[PDB]
DNA sequence: TCCGCGTCAGACTCGTAGGATTATAGCATACGTGA
DNA sequence: CACGTATGCTATAATGTGGCAGTCTGACGCGG
């Protein structure tokens, strides 16, 4: 165990030993990134691919050519801490070699005329952070990753299409990456049809003439062959046992010498085994079985030179005796069969109306071209162009892997291009599936469902930068000069530049993070969704796609995703799910060798799942062995049941598997419901960090993995001894054996302070670790927001007792304490940013000075002389954070203001104003404030004080960062000179900057010596150019929008506190709005005294099925007991061997406890720091499914001397007399949800209105009316109340007339009712006569 | 399913029991946001003729 | 109209109706210069193309898309259907002296009588505010009682807490299914952002307070007063008009 | 058959001459003398030309079928100042007016807020600058980079770029949700709501009062000087046209309706109460 | 008359956030209103 | 006259167009 785990250790009622240690959470972000970015040498991947996939380009002559040599990322201009201040994305300079070479015309290809080449630049692509997210303008912003329909080959059918003929119509269909699509479908009458894009129905024997197939070759492929001998006089057939199998004897069936079967009777096995066993070849027949039958090659008469009878043509007795004496006895005809090998391809050719391979080609280009005349290359062009081009199709690697497996072929690997092979064998499929062998494929399954993380997809949208390029490129080196021309001259930067920002910004997956907690990022970075393009649609989305599918095992998460109707499309994905090397999911299973569970691991796809028979992690192993019983309950082919042991071959590697992150973190979710389990991960997302971070009592382990991932901690690159601690930041000095030969070893982590969040809300990292204190490799070295001890705190615990209150907690309503007010422990932060922009108008420029007309000396207290409030200013609605004036024009002062304006004077000047003034309603502290101005206009004074401290304070920041850096870097060389030449003080008589004069004998250690005096210098000459990066960009001139001067940004610093109407709730779904802060005299409280914080009513409890809140209750109330113990031994400062005895006593009680934790091993000083943490309450794991069970949590109340119930002795504050009989009381960790009640009020009168509807404007944003609908009109029509209507018609909403009106009747006393008639209606009048219709209002 | 679930919340259910336990609980809770349209629009329909 | 952001917006409408003015000017140029038939066929129907696209642009082909690659709104469009004039800008309304937020229990309130914030009412009831204070004569002018209420003034609390008494207010709860959907009580001030209401009529909004918000409107005119205290008070309303079952029950 | 307005067009093109170059000569000859016939074919042959010529010039401000119109009508002006006499061919002459016609219909019908070419010739080269400058900077110029670089002002560049922003259209929805477009919440400037109707109307009417409780000859020279009751805004000089005739008393007289009405303010609750405002 | 293709509908309030790219050559002669 | 806005002309030969859409559904009419 751990330094930093020794400070806090959490008890474990886990029972499944991990063989898998949880994965970070944030592997698919990073790893997809990385791809795209990755240069790789041949195996194209991101832009590498981009570049070889659309060039080589060629003009449209093909004289003149553009050829991709090489690319590179710069370093970015603005690194993450500018670019969230500034604005502006967090990119890389793209710089991409190029080659113009041009060609000879007259000569064969004069390759070595001109080989030009130079570097060029062009777009730049926002890099992503070491979070997973996208700095644009501004905003740390997360792309979720796609899922949608796998390319390659499908198999569907419309389960009744007409339900008029009720026929299942089986139809296929070939989707490529890129391309045009390729259906075949049936109809009522089983003709095969092809329709391209889903365009036209086309007969499906059009595109196999277009592939230059004969009548004859299309038969030949798809239908067997039935031989039929005339010799002599008796007409004789070719029998295969098994072809008259299941059908009638329609004739009298005898051989050689037998009568097998009679007329019209059913031919069973037992005579296809008595025919086969015979050896039958040939059989005699009669001249009118052949009368239907369709003959299958064309049959020439040898004599004249003429077809007696085409291909594909149904025989009858006078074809057949003019084929007799033509000179053929040897006739060959279709194998048809209306049960097995069904006649599609040959009743589809009699409608085919087409005729040889060209004229194919003719309606099929005149289906997708209609109307232009058809030639040889415009038809050939056309076709060939759709599925057989290198440059319109790509079936991809995937699309040719899942389409080769789906015709279960012999490649894996092929051709991006369909082939005459691949169309025949889909066509053939399809037929297979009509017949009965072969299933259809399902869309649900996630074998078909491909995962599209944001690399790919960054990759995608730079492709069509490169095609925006490729038209500009080839126009210009056609018909522009050769030799003058320059590569740079026909490249554009911006189609790049724009075409990728279109992608990072406007896109549906490309969103704000949603940051407002360490489990929402991770799980908002985790989230998986099919909407957007190329996926689905809330108005095209089906049921069956939102159903859980049993592919999702492992892979997705059953209980996450939002209760809105963008409800079963996003889906979180699970704990220990990843990415297929190709696309699909993969679910790690315990491979099960001879029945020994080797501990070796196999990631199994979405397909091979379905294969091998998986046991549950319920299963019980023998200690290294095998199952522990005969039978197991395993799982397999998308069902459930027993099975033996041998028949097992994977199992489940934890129980956490099936679940996500969001899930993973609910504990005793195993009695909850799904539902509430849902909307309790929905919230625990939604939960606000508060003040002081509450670690829970109540965890399942998940805790820390999550803290950590998220990337809101700092943990330790390197382990050792922290040199220095502070506020702002961490210096840690790093142990030997970890420590670089060549550089000093002393990590620096400026940790990140207060500032703003997405949500509006605070980001803090205080330092976890003490001053001087040894920490290990990966330890916790300051906690995030919303993480205490590197574990997860969300909200806060607090003793809660289930009993109704006087109706407080009616339907779910809180009952709050007045002491959880008092500690402020539920009081949150909230940092909101605020702005003034100086703009320049027609009139004239603006700018900022305190001088402002029309204002009270009281609202100019906390300006300076600038114009900008004071660094911890208290502000509040109506007082001005930033003054700002803009010109005044041609303005009518009316009489009354010109007359006002020349009574009490004060004749402003031609200068407007528009100072930036807090919100009305809001206050808090200024804690921050930043000026952007352009490079030009002179600056605000206040302004160089900024950048007075900006830059001394940098000059001390890199002095600081100079000088510990050269304490390391001589402490080094101090301890390599004793090497050698050992000398103590005469060494260190002189001063320090005469120590690389000194050196040592011919050695390793003397090449060291240089090294660090050359490294030494190379920091020194280094220190120069980082103070003129630092300098430079403090005095550059931020880059503004047009016709913005200047901007001046504030930040404030809220603290609200807990309210009525504010929503919190558990983890368990179980939700309610704070009703009343109770007062501390009212609240109930046990025979000991110490009240309750939270009332719950228990009614929210059986409706609900969500226990686990009640198991949350009952253990944190135990693990309260122990640290309610263990903080009294603490008061009486007793002993170090009685609080080992206890808590050795207390780590070691489950059945099977997973942690074996001797506390023998720790130290007596470490036992302390450790009891010291404890004392607030025992923190425990309780895993998703192997959780704690009654008999380990009754047991634990046992230790703590606490009730085996769980029920108290509850006495009511107000009167003090005991209720008459026992309530639950236990530990609780509930959260504070970001649906603050400061954040819903609102109220109007009358403010701003609409623009042509005439009525108010919409929401508290933009201070708008509540919107009164239809619905909300019927319920007055119902009442009978006319007028209540008629005023919320009129004078509330759109009657100019009536609004002002009454608003002057009102204040005269005269509540009376003057209608007139909407705005909106006099709109709709016109807009109908715009439309040249004759809309009069007929009088009376 | 032929084999229902044995257990209750209190005995707490196993992995799949769970994992049963969502394919009605979110189609269920489907079918209070997409199949609300169809009564909503009956009250609208309703109201025009009366 | 031009944005604050020196940005102009313009609607689809001005740019659909200079498809049509440019090919119709464009004709008449022809026109002038007897140009040959097949170009003056193709400018004709060019023209019809502006004019159909004008009048209902998704109908005759494809909708002729603007700039965010999405169809330009024509005259029709306004006209047609939920987003049309009728539905959305004429039948449903965002209404004044209307405010909405948290609801949370009243349990110490009668059937009559609601929990209204103090801030609330304050900018609910303005200009009564603003009337009653003339009366008194502590206000000479209106901008005069503007500012007293601004100040939030002791004495402007007691007057607020005048008018209001003997007033009823309407509360919705969305959605509203039938008339009981909105019931009218007499306003409690109540220091908070939060509104409380009586748990008896909870079932005719099926209002929950597990965060539910409910709309809030004052009836102005004296007969809104009069209708909201006879028709709309929770006290009238206790029979449901679908059974003749009393909806007022405890849970 | 064919509905695509487009492909009809195109059709139609697809069977019209395809001249030689005596041909053009011979047609050519007596389309400037006015054959009539000959103006019309040469035309007619040559609208094969303008569609290729089209082709390029497309996704910039109008559709297709606009450009190609517009490049009739440069073909058209093309026939108009031809020289057959010239050995030179026509099909070089006719492709100089087809590229102009285009691009400069383009300069006017692609942007809602008509721009003169003049603003917009300059602007081109300020953008065209750009592109030079953004490859070899591998940053997009600011407005001084670009000043810096053609030696030309500061205001014309930024006065240049003012000019070249995108409009969004009022019924834009908003946020990957058509919930609400800018006219649901953009206000309306024009009309302030009652509580600003009121506010004159009752300050106005205010005024009334205190004009009615001055002195008869106080607010007879007060009011006819600031166009309170009179019909004309007079100066101290300009009150003599009515009765007043006076410079020194109208001031005097002026001055002391203004005070006895600064003690009617201080005494109704406002001078410095409403000195804020 | 059936097939088929088209047109028409698809709950009510609340929220969040602002917003995007391109490109039309150099030059002279010309027509329109204020000084 | 001038500043802003417009119309104008140039000569190798060149002469038929073409990035997405993803398929929704149960119902009720309207030409072949
Ligand atoms: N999309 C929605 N639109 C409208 N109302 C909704 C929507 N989703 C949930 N609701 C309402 O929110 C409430 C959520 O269930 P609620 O807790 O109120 O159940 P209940 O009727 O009180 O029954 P129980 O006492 O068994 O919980 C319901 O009243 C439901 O109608």
């Amino acid at each position: 165990y751990s330094y930093t785990e020794k400070k806090r250790i959490r008890k474990d009622f886990g029972k499944r030993p991990q063989v898998l240690d949880v994965p970070y959470l944030l592997s698919i972000q990073l790893d997809s990134f990385q791809k795209f970015i990755e240069q790789d040498p041949e195996g194209q991947y991101g832009l590498e691919a981009a570049f070889r996939s659309v060039f080589p380009i060629q003009s449209y002559s093909g004289n003149s050519e553009l050829q991709y040599v090489s690319y590179r990322l710069g370093e970015p201009v603005f690194d993450v801490q500018e670019c969230q201040i500034r604005g502006v994305t967090y990119s890389a300079p793209l710089r991409v070699k190029l080659r113009l070479v041009i060609y000879e015309r007259e000569a064969p290809e004069g390759t070595v005329k001109d080989i030009k080449e130079q570097e060029v630049y062009m777009g730049e692509i926002p890099l992503m952070t070491d979070n997973g997210t996208f700095v644009i303008n501004g905003t740390e912003r997360v792309i979720v990753s796609q899922l949608h329909r796998s390319p390659g080959v499908f198999f569907d059918s419309d389960k009744g299409k007409t339900h008029s003929s009720g026929k299942v119509l089986y139809n296929a269909r070939i989707i490529p990456y890129r391309g045009s699509w390729l259906d075949f479908e049936f109809d009522p009458k089983d003709n095969l049809f092809v329709r391209i894009d889903r365009r036209r129905k086309l007969p499906a024997t059009i595109i196999l003439r277009a592939l230059n197939y004969t009548t004859e070759q299309i038969l030949d492929l798809f239908f067997e062959k039935v031989i039929f001998e005339i010799r002599d006089n008796k007409l004789q057939m070719e029998l295969v046992p098994e072809r008259l199998r299941g059908e009638t004897a329609s004739f009298d069936i005898e051989a050689n010498g037998k009568v097998y079967v009679e007329k019209g009777r059913r031919i069973t096995a037992r005579h296809i085994r008595q025919l086969e066993k015979d050896d039958v070849k040939l059989i005699e027949v009669p001249v009118e079985y052949i009368a239907g039958k369709v003959v299958a090659k064309d049959y020439i008469d040898e004599s004249t030179g003429e077809l007696i009878c085409a291909a594909n043509m149904e025989l009858s007795l006078d074809l057949l005796a003019k084929l007799s004496q033509s000179g053929h006895k040897r006739i060959e005809t279709l194998f048809t069969n209306d049960l097995d090998h069904g006649p599609y391809i040959s009743e589809t050719l009699r409608v085919d109306p087409t005729n040889d391979r060209l004229s194919a080609l003719v309606e099929i280009y005149r289906m997708m071209r209609p109307g232009e005349p058809p030639t040889r290359e415009a038809a050939e062009s056309l076709f060939e162009n759709l599925f057989f081009s290198e440059d319109r199709y790509d079936l991809s690697a995937v699309g040719r892997m899942k389409f080769n497996r789906s015709l279960l072929r012999e490649e894996i690997e092929g051709s991006g291009i369909l082939s005459k092979d691949d169309i025949i064998d889909v066509m053939k499929k399809l037929i297979d599936i009509r017949n009965g062998k072969g299933e259809v494929d399902d869309i649900d399954h996630l074998g078909n469902r491909r995962i599209r993380s944001v690399g790919e997809m960054a990759e995608n949208q730079f492709r069509v930068g490169l095609v925006r390029v490729e038209r500009a490129v080839k126009e210009r080196l056609s018909l522009g000069d050769l030799d003058t021309l320059m590569p740079q001259d026909m490249i554009n930067a911006k189609p790049i530049s724009a075409a990728v920002k279109e992608f990072f910004g406007s896109s549906q997956l490309s969103q704000f993070m949603d940051q407002n907690n360490p489990l929402s990022e991770i799980t908002h970075k985790r989230r998986i969704s099919a909407l957007g393009p190329g996926g689905l649609t809330r108005e095209r989305a089906g049921f069956e796609v939102r159903d859980v599918h049993p592919t999702h095992y492992g892979r997705v998460c059953p209980i996450e995703t939002p209760e809105g109707p963008n409800i079963g499309l996003i889906n979180s994905l699970s704990v220990y799910a990843q990415t297929n090397e190709y696309g699909f999911l993969e679910t790690p299973y315990r491979k099960v060798t001879d029945g020994v569970v080797t501990d070796e691991i196999h990631y199994l796809s979405a397909i091979e799942e379905g294969n091998y028979v998986i046991a549950q992690a319920n299963s019980n192993l023998d200690e290294e062995g095998h199952f522990v019983e005969d039978l197991v309950t395993c799982r397999s082919k998308g069902e459930s049941s027993l099975f033996s042991r041998d028949q097992v071959d994977y199992m489940d590697v934890s129980t956490q598997q099936v679940v996500s992150v969001g899930a993973s973190l609910i504990p005793f979710l195993e009695h909850d419901d799904a539902n509430r389990a849902l909307m309790g991960a929905n919230m625990q997302r939604q939960a606000v960090p508060t003040l002081r971070a509450d670690k829970p009592l109540v965890g399942t382990g998940m805790e820390r993995a999550v803290a950590v991932d998220s990337g809101v901690t700092a943990v330790a690159k390197r382990g050792g001894v922290v040199q220095y601690v502070d506020a702002s930041r961490i210096v840690i000095k790093v142990n030997e054996d970890e420590m670089y030969p060549g550089e000093a070893g002393i990590d620096i982590y400026n940790l990140t302070k207060y500032t703003r969040s997405n949500q509006n809300t605070c980001i803090n990292q205080m330092p976890c670790v003490s001053l001087g204190e040894p920490v290990e490799r990966g330890d916790v070295l300051a906690d995030g927001p919303s993480t205490d001890l590197g574990e997860l705190a969300l909200g806060q615990n607090m003793r809660v007792a289930f009993m109704p209150w006087n109706g407080y907690n009616f339907e779910d309503s809180i009952l709050v304490s007045e002491r959880v007010v008092q500690e402020d422990r539920f009081t949150t932060i909230h940092i909101q940013e605020l702005a003034c922009v100086s703009r320049d108008t027609k009139l004239g420029p603006e700018e900022i000075t305190a001088d402002i007309p029309n204002v009270g000396e009281a609202a100019l207290s906390k300006l300076d002389e600038s114009g900008i409030v004071y660094i911890g200013a208290e502000v509040t609605g109506g007082d001005i954070l930033v003054g700002k004036v803009t010109p005044k024009g041609e303005t009518q002062l009316t009489p009354e203001e010109k007359l006002l304006r020349a009574i009490f004077g004060e004749k402003a000047s031609d200068v407007k104003d528009s100072s930036l003034r807090v919100p009305n309603g809001v206050s808090g502290t200024v804690i921050d404030v930043q000026v952007f101005t352009r490079d030009g206009v002179e600056k605000d004074k206040r302004a160089l004080e900024i950048e007075e401290m900006q830059l001394k304070q940098a000059k001390k920041d890199l002095s600081e960062e100079l000088q510990i850096l050269e304490a390391g870097l001589f402490s080094r060389i101090r301890a390599v000179l004793v090497a050698g030449g050992v000398e103590a003080e005469k060494l260190d008589k002189l001063p320090r900057d005469r120590w690389l004069e000194l050196g040592l004998t011919d050695e390793e250690k003397q090449n060291q010596l240089e090294q660090l005096a050359e490294q030494y210098d190379e920091l020194k000459h280094e220190f120069e150019k980082k103070l003129e990066a630092k300098r430079r960009k403090i005095t550059q001139g931020d880059d503004l929008a047009p016709g913005v001067l200047k901007i001046v940004k504030v930040y404030l610093a809220v603290k609200r506190r807990i309210q009525p109407g504010d929503k919190m709730a558990g983890r368990h779904g179980n939700k309610g709005v704070i009703s009343k802060i109770n007062p501390i005299e009212d609240m109930p409280y046990d025979e000991n005294g110490t009240p309750v914080d939270i009332v719950l009513n228990p009614l929210g409890v059986p409706s609900r099925m969500n226990i686990g809140q009640i198991l949350e209750t009952h253990l944190g109330m135990a693990a309260k007991g122990i640290g309610d113990k263990i903080n009294a031994m603490l008061k009486q400062q007793q002993e170090v061997a009685k609080l080992r005895e206890f808590i050795q006593r207390a780590y070691d009680l489950g059945a099977d406890v997973r942690q074996k934790v001797d506390l023998s091993t720790f130290s007596d000083e470490e036992v302390m720091r450790l009891a010291e943490n404890l004392r607030k309450g025992m923190p425990i794991a309780t895993p998703v499914f192997d959780g704690a069970k009654e008999a380990e949590i009754k047991e634990l109340l046992k230790l703590g001397d606490l009730p085996t119930s769980g029920q108290i002795r509850l006495y009511d504050g107000r009167t003090g007399e005991q209720f008459e009989r026992p309530v639950t009381v236990g530990y609780m960790y509930m959260l504070k949800l970001n649906h603050l009640v400061d954040d819903k009020m609102h109220a109007r009168s009358t403010g701003s209105y609409s623009l042509v509807t005439q009525q108010p404007l919409g929401g508290k944003a933009q201070f708008g009316g509540q919107r009164f609908g239809e619905m909300e009109v019927w319920a007055l029509e119902a009442y009978g109340a006319a007028y209540t209507l008629q005023e919320m018609l009129t004078v509330k909403s759109d009657d100019v007339n009536g609004r002002t009106k009454m608003y002057k009747n009102i204040v005269d006393g005269n509540h009376q009712m003057e209608p007139g008639m909407p705005e909106s209606f006099n709109v709709l009048l016109k807009e109908i006569r715009s439309l040249g219709i004759n809309i009069e209002l007929e009088d009376e | 399913i032929e084999t229902p679930i044995t257990a209750n919340f209190r005995e707490g259910l196993n992995v799949l029991q769970y994992f049963i336990s969502t394919h009605g609980a979110r189609k269920g809770l489907a079918d209070t946001a997409l199949k609300t349209a169809n009564s909503g629009y009956l009250t609208r329909r309703l109201v025009d003729v009366a | 109209v031009p944005l604050d952001g020196g940005r102009f917006a313009t609607s689809d409408l001005n740019d659909l109706y200079r498809r049509v003015i440019n090919r119709n000017n464009r004709l008449k140029r022809l026109l002038d210069l007897a140009a040959p038939d097949i170009i003056v066929r193709n400018e004709k129907r060019m023209l019809q193309e502006a004019v159909d696209a004008l009048l209902d642009n998704g109908r005759r082909g494809r909708a002729i898309t603007g700039s965010n690659k999405r169809p330009l709104k024509s005259l029709a469009d306004m006209i047609k259907g939920k987003q049309g004039r009728f539905r959305q800008n004429l039948l449903g309304k965002r209404v004044d002296y209307s405010g909405r937020s948290v609801i949370t229990v009243g349990p110490y309130l009668r059937l009559h009588q609601c929990g209204l914030p103090k801030k609330m009412a304050l900018e609910l009831f303005k200009p009564f505010i603003y009337g009653k204070l003339e009366l008194r004569g502590l206000a000479t002018t209106i901008k005069a009682a503007k500012k007293m209420v601004e100040r939030e003034e002791a004495v402007v609390w007691d007057i607020l807490d005048e008018v209001i008494r003997e007033h009823p207010v309407l509360l919705n709860r969305a959605p509203t299914l039938h008339r009981l959907g909105i019931q009218a009580f007499e306003p409690v001030l109540i220091e908070g952002k939060a509104i409380q209401l009586h748990p008896l009529v909870c079932a005719a909004y099926n209002a929950d307070f597990d965060g539910d918000q409910m709309a809030v409107h004052v009836p102005l005119t004296l007969e809104a007063q009069l209708e909201a205290r006879a028709l709309m008070m929770s006290t009238n309303n206790i029979l449901s008009p679908a059974n003749g079952e009393p909806i007022i029950v405890p849970s | 058959r064919v509905l695509d307005a487009t492909q009809l067009y195109l059709g139609e093109i697809g069977y019209s001459p395809l001249l030689t170059a005596e041909e053009e000569v011979y047609f050519a000859r007596r389309a400037l003398r006015g054959d009539v016939a000959s103006r019309r074919r040469m035309i007619e042959s040559n609208l094969r030309l303008v569609v290729k010529i089209a082709r390029r010039y497309g996704n910039r401000g109008l559709a297709l079928l606009d450009l190609i119109e517009e490049g009739n009508l440069g073909l058209i002006r093309a026939v108009e100042k031809f020289d057959p006499e010239r050995g030179f061919r026509f099909s070089t002459y006719a492709t100089w007016w087809i590229r102009q016609t285009i691009e400069r219909a383009i300069m006017n019908q692609t942007r809602t807020i008509r721009l003169p070419i003049h603003i917009v010739k300059e602007l081109n080269v300020y953008l065209r600058t750009a592109r030079e400058l953004s490859h070899k900077l591998d940053h997009e110029p600011s407005a001084e980079e670009i000043a810096e670089q053609l030696d030309k002002p500061v205001d014309d560049v930024s006065r240049m770029l003012r000019l070249n922003e995108r409009i969004t259209s009022v019924d834009t929805p908003l946020g990957g949700d058509s919930e609400k477009a800018l006219l649901d919440i953009l206000a309306d400037e024009k009309e302030n709501g009652p509580e600003d109707t009121t506010q004159d109307d009752d300050m106005k009417q205010s005024i009334v009062k205190w004009l009615f409780e001055l002195n008869a000859k106080q607010r007879e020279v007060l009011a006819r000087r600031f166009g309170l009751l009179g019909y004309e805004a007079a100066t101290l000089e300009d009150v003599g046209r009515e009765i007043g005739l006076t410079r020194e008393r109208v001031r005097q007289i002026q001055v002391e309706g203004l005070r006895r009405l600064r003690e009617i303010l201080q005494t109704q609750g406002l001078n410095i109460e409403a000195l804020f405002l």
